């Protein structure tokens, strides 16, 4: 008539103990962070970035991801991210987060077309809002230039009035190329400046090297579970086996194109794969009128 | 430095044949007592591999013919470098892979490569000091945009004892975006040329780069003694090694595994009609009779 | 959501895994945002009946 089967009891996923690293504390907790106009496009590659310790982390002024869901970031294994070392005022959140292309957002910075660069601002209260006289933070507005997105400032010439040559710190309507951020000890509450950095993903025109960890499962044996040893899904029951598995080899195989033994990414162990409960059933019965 | 001239005649090479070498475990999975066949970039047997005398400054730029099989045997660490990329210029940002007793570095920095400068250790600068001095391979390192380091090549210390000259084969396989390296250190005793038998090359690195590669060049690192500066190519030419190069074209091998998952004998189907029959019948012994 | 279901009786969610109440919290918002379009803008956000 039919065939019986036992459903998988648990679900097992196995890609643990590789250690992403991809440090982000130095990106966030910087002893002497760079100025707004020194926003070097620091690529962050060859790492497994983390977001749970940041997205779920509280005490952040603006943790926004408009161009992509913050939760799904760890799933998406994009190429890499670009970190820009720029610091804004507490009330200067309008220039950042593309969607408000202000004039100030076109001189000392430029906005990408889409919000790939998730703007993250953390409250560096002790450092940014200190009594040290933060007059060093200066931002470039007046240089008679208009740069482009994802490129640093392209003009360092002295600012000129226009159609009138001038040189030095004094001239006919010629102003200092740098503009001064206040950041005085009064910048404590209301619009306290926050250190800002973006994580702009790169599309996969080239092979990726950045992703995010999700989870892992403990060791279960002699039970019908989802198998999923880093790609090899399909439920089964695992038994201890004693095959070789030279170090470069991780998956077993049989002549009839089937996987029958595996290596655990946790520790180098030899396991097995066996169908769980497949098998037909037949119903022996005499004549219905004779017996039931 | 960047401009010099050779110290040899006009290419008197040799084209010896190993008659069977260059199987490198094409797939990740593990098999035992199986005769799996796959269409992959392999080195056909009985193929003319060009000779390369280490004592005659023999190291020109070589094309990347669908992955390059490089093999060398020596009782020393003469050959260390492998430079390859699109066109091998600074603008194109080619790939650099070298070897050192301390580490192994991978870089893509803009290099003109200055006509392949040699490498070598100065003899007895101090009693307990042996370090490479003339490290002139650097050619205007700028706009690196990327840098990488890997595990130090330190297995070239055992297996050559007694002037065995452990032959090492490095297949520079590429998967159009990803780069794979295979190696195998097995002691030998033949000095005439390539040995006979088989190979069990294992993968080394799967890390991708994303740079198309058409030409290849290796750094022979010829350095006899620092006493004679020569013409930067003359004098530092002699050596006691002879490496070889091989190029891979599409092929369908008949790989045989063993109880330890060790490749023992492979059959190149296109090599001979007998090998065609062996591949079609899917075995190593062909019973007498006519086959289609 | 299954097809043919108009659930307008919605509450504030918990995006940041922080159980919240009232009308506001951290990572807690009301997701019934509005288009707010106007006739001055052309095609792209033009209302379609």
């Amino acid at each position: 008539t039919s065939n019986f089967r036992v459903q998988p009891t648990e679900s097992i996923v196995r890609f643990p103990n590789i250690t992403n690293l991809c440090p982000f504390g130095e990106v966030f907790n910087a002893t002497r962070f760079a100025s707004v106009y020194a926003w070097n496009r620091k690529r962050i590659s060859n790492c497994v970035a983390d977001y749970s310790v940041l997205y779920n982390s509280a005490s952040f002024s603006t943790f926004k991801c408009y161009g992509v869901s913050p939760t799904k970031l760890n799933d998406l294994c994009f190429t890499n991210v670009y970190a820009d070392s720029f610091v804004i005022r507490g009330d200067e959140v309008r220039q950042i987060a593309p969607g408000q292309t202000g004039n100030i957002a076109d001189y000392n910075y430029k906005l990408p077309d889409d919000f790939t660069g998730c703007v993250i601002a953390w409250n560096s209260n002790n450092l940014d809002s200190k009594v040290g006289g933060n007059y060093n933070y200066l931002y470039r507005l007046f240089r008679k230039s208009n740069l482009k997105p994802f490129e640093r400032d392209i003009s360092t010439e002295i600012y000129q009035a226009g159609s009138t040559p001038c040189n030095g710190v004094k001239g006919f309507n010629c102003y200092f190329p740098l503009q001064s951020y206040g950041f005085q000890p009064t910048y404590g509450v209301g619009y306290q400046p926050y250190r800002v950095v973006v994580l702009s993903f790169e599309l996969l025109h080239a092979p990726a090297t950045v992703c995010g960890p999700k989870k892992s499962t403990n060791l279960v044996k002699n039970k019908c579970v989802n198998f999923n040893f880093n790609g090899l899904t399909g439920t089964g029951v695992l038994t201890e086996s004693n095959k070789k598995f030279l170090p470069f080899q991780q998956f077993g195989r049989d002549i009839a194109d089937t996987t029958d033994a595996v290596r655990d990414p946790q520790t180098l162990e030899i396991l097995d794969i066996t169908p769980c409960s497949f098998g037909g059933v037949s119903v022996i019965t005499p004549g219905t009128n004779t017996s039931n | 430095q960047c401009v010099n001239f050779t110290t040899r005649t006009q290419l008197p090479p040799a084209y010896t044949n190993s008659f069977t070498r260059g199987v490198y475990y094409p797939d990740k999975v593990f098999r035992s007592s199986v005769l799996h066949s796959t269409q992959d970039l392999f080195l056909p047997f009985f193929s003319n591999v060009t000779w390369f005398h280490a004592k005659r400054f023999a190291n020109p730029v070589l094309p990347f013919n669908d992955g390059v099989y490089f093999a060398s045997t020596e009782k020393s660490n003469i050959i260390r470098g492998w430079i390859f990329g699109t066109t091998l210029d600074s603008k194109t940002q080619s790939l650099l892979i070298v070897n050192n007793a301390t580490n192994v570095v991978i870089k893509v920095c803009e290099f003109q490569f200055c006509n392949d400068p040699f490498l070598g250790v100065y003899y007895h600068k101090n009693n307990k000091s042996w370090m490479e001095s003339e490290f002139r391979v650097y050619s205007s390192a700028n706009n690196c945009t990327f840098e990488y380091v890997s595990q130090p090549f330190l297995m070239d210390l055992e297996g050559k004892q007694g002037n065995f000259k452990n032959l090492r084969e490095f297949v520079f396989k590429n998967i159009d975006g990803y780069f794979k390296i295979y190696s195998k250190h097995t002691p030998i005793n033949l000095v005439r040329g390539l040995p006979q038998g088989f190979s069990a090359l294992e993968p080394l690195v799967d890390l991708p780069i994303g740079i198309n590669i058409t030409r290849f060049q290796t750094l022979l690192a010829l350095h006899r003694s620092y006493l004679t500066p020569g013409d930067s190519s003359s004098g530092w030419t002699a050596g006691a090694a002879a490496y070889y190069v091989g190029y891979l074209q599409p092929r369908t091998f008949l790989l045989k595994y063993n109880e330890n998952g060790t490749i023992t004998d492979a059959v190149d189907c296109a090599l001979d009609p007998l090998s065609e029959t062996k591949c079609t019948l899917k075995s190593f012994t062909v019973e007498k009779g006519i086959y289609q």
